């Protein structure tokens, strides 16, 4: 007739014990940005991002993500956050794209 | 001057664990019974394309780290790592080399006159010592392998020992060597590899499918034993 | 934002709860960003200590290393399989046989 | 091995692209994943029969 | 089994693997 299965009773994360926050004031409250010929490059890794305090800052003209969705930010777990920021005019916004 | 290197230069690929599985894997393995070179004691200067394993047997602590850059001067960034007998010590910044980088009671650092822009650093014949370098999506990688024993006979696996995530180009290598022993030196390829493993889950043998028709009959088959017959 | 896949012990994401793991039970995981339904079990197998989760033929975690208590598990799933009804005949009775 | 194949998609497993993404976006990618996986259960059963 | 039988039983030879991925033997009547 059909297939029987044995359903789950709860949800178990095991996180590794990370507490300190990581510096996403000096990347994005910063007091300049670089160009983009000489764009910075920032290693963030082994620090908490909550994902939630971007938001105050101004709001998001785009908020365009491949692969990984934005609403699921904090299921995953990364291993390497890489950073690079720059400015740009507003005709060159949908420059940042692959191709 | 020349010597083959059979069954050498096979490590780990990546960080899954399998047992029983005659997995494929395609990677920067070194090619079985290919010429690499030899030195025996100089500190002569080589390319580093793609990947270079090394290899060193001597009777006692002769080798004292290497050098890798690419222009090795005060306007490209170069790499170092050097042992003081104590901890293993990487570091990696504008260095400023002299013209006979040797080491001479290890106290007698003379490999590099001073430093400026300092960008990352970190602190941690019967010996045969095995080193493979390379460089892939800018991530410095160090697998290393000894055992108890012109090449050994037998079979070895590498395993890592640190990840360096440098993101730097690197295509010059130097070693070093201590004053008052012969080392080899390899060049890595893209090779096709089939990799055992068993219960306890260790790498006994592997192929190099590029080697000969054999191997190639083994990639087809999936197994290390082929039968009487006909096969493409 | 540059990303990278899950080829390495993870190191930052959210502040989410790690509540504590039970053994031999039919529980859900999420053990570094994948999830599951299974049952944890002690493995007598061996990681070297570089090694992250197991793979296997089918591309499966077949096995997981606790980041935070460091110890041996395995993934197996739950117990299923297919139910026989064995109905000699509507004309004949209504009972039926399970059988598994 | 087949099962393990990646059939053009991100990921060869279903918990991958449920974690990564929405099942909206995920969509295409399970379609994906099924007009390929029917397709080798039925040479499967081709061969069989 | 007669001991022709015998020697023709012991010259014909994970499943667990299988099992699980959906694929169960059904054993002969
Ligand atoms: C950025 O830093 C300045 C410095 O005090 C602060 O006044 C401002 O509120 C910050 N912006 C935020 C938190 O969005
Ligand atoms: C390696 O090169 C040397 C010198 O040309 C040669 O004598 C030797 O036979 C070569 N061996 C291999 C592995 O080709
Ligand atoms: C690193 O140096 C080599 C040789 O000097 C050069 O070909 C390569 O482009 C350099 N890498 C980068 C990222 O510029
Ligand atoms: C390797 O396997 C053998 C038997 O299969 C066992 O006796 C031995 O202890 C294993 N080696 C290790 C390091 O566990
Ligand atoms: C944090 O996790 C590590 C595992 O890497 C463990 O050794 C340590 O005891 C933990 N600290 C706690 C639970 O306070």
């Amino acid at each position: 007739t059909s297939n029987f299965r044995v359903q789950p009773t709860e949800s178990i994360v095991r996180f590794p014990n990370i507490t300190n926050l990581c510096p996403f004031d000096e990347v994005f409250n910063a007091t300049r940005f670089a160009s983009v010929y000489a764009w910075n490059r920032k290693r963030i890794s082994n620090c908490v991002a909550d994902y939630s305090v971007l938001y105050n800052l101004a709001p998001f003209f785009t908020f365009k993500c491949y692969g990984v969705s934005p609403t699921k930010l904090n299921d995953l777990c990364f291993t390497n956050v890489y950073a690079d920021s720059f400015v740009i005019r507003g005709d060159e916004v949908r420059q940042i794209a692959p191709c | 001057a020349y010597t083959n290197s059979f069954t050498r230069g096979v490590y780990y690929p990546d960080k899954v664990f399998r047992s029983s599985v005659l997995h494929s894997t395609q990677d920067l393995f070194l090619p079985f019974f290919s010429n690499v070179t030899w030195f025996h004691v100089d500190n002569p200067v080589l390319p580093f394309n793609d990947g270079v394993y090394f290899a060193s047997i001597e009777k006692s602590n002769i080798i004292r780290g290497w050098i890798f850059g690419t222009t090795l001067d005060s306007k490209t960034q170069s790499l170092l790592i050097v042992n003081n007998a104590t901890n293993v010590v990487i570091k990696v910044c504008e260095f400023q080399f002299c013209n006979d980088p040797f080491l001479d009671m290890e106290s007698e650092f003379r490999v590099y006159s001073s430093a400026n822009n300092c960008t990352f650093e970190y602190v941690s014949f019967k010996n045969l010592r095995e080193f493979v370098f390379k460089n892939i999506d800018g991530y410095f990688k160090i697998y290393s392998k000894h055992t108890p024993i012109d090449l050994p006979q037998g079979f070895s696996a590498l395993e890592p020992l640190v990840d360096l995530p440098i993101g730097i180009n690197i295509t010059r290598f130097q070693t070093l060597l201590a004053l008052h022993a012969a080392y080899y030196v390899g060049y890595l390829q893209p090779r096709t590899f089939l990799l055992k493993y068993n219960e306890n889950g260790t790498i006994t043998d592997a192929v190099d499918c590029a080697l000969d028709p054999l191997s190639e009959t083994k990639c087809t088959l999936k197994s290390f034993t082929v039968e009487k017959g006909i096969y493409q | 934002l540059s990303f990278e896949l899950l080829h390495a012990p993870a190191t930052v994401c959210g502040p989410k709860k790690s509540t504590n793991l039970v053994k031999n039970k039919c529980v859900n995981f999420n053990f570094n960003g994948l999830k599951g339904t299974g049952v944890l079990t002690e493995s007598n197998k061996k990681f070297l200590p570089f090694q992250q989760f197991g793979r296997d033929i089918a591309d499966t975690t077949d096995a997981v290393r606790d980041p935070q208590t460091l110890e041996i598990l395995d993934i197996t799933p739950c117990s299923f399989g297919g139910v026989s009804v064995i109905t000699p005949g509507t004309n004949t009775s209504n009972q039926v046989a399970v059988l598994y | 091995k087949q099962l393990s194949s990646k059939f053009g998609a991100i990921s060869s497993v279903l918990n991958d692209i449920f974690s990564r993404l929405d099942k909206c976006e995920a969509e295409v990618q399970i379609d994906r994943l099924i007009t390929g996986r029917l397709q080798s259960l039925q040479t499967y059963v081709t061969q069989q029969l | 089994r007669s001991p022709i039988e015998d020697l023709l039983f012991n010259k014909v030879t994970l499943i667990c693997a299988q099992k699980f991925k959906g694929l169960t033997v059904l054993p002969p009547l």
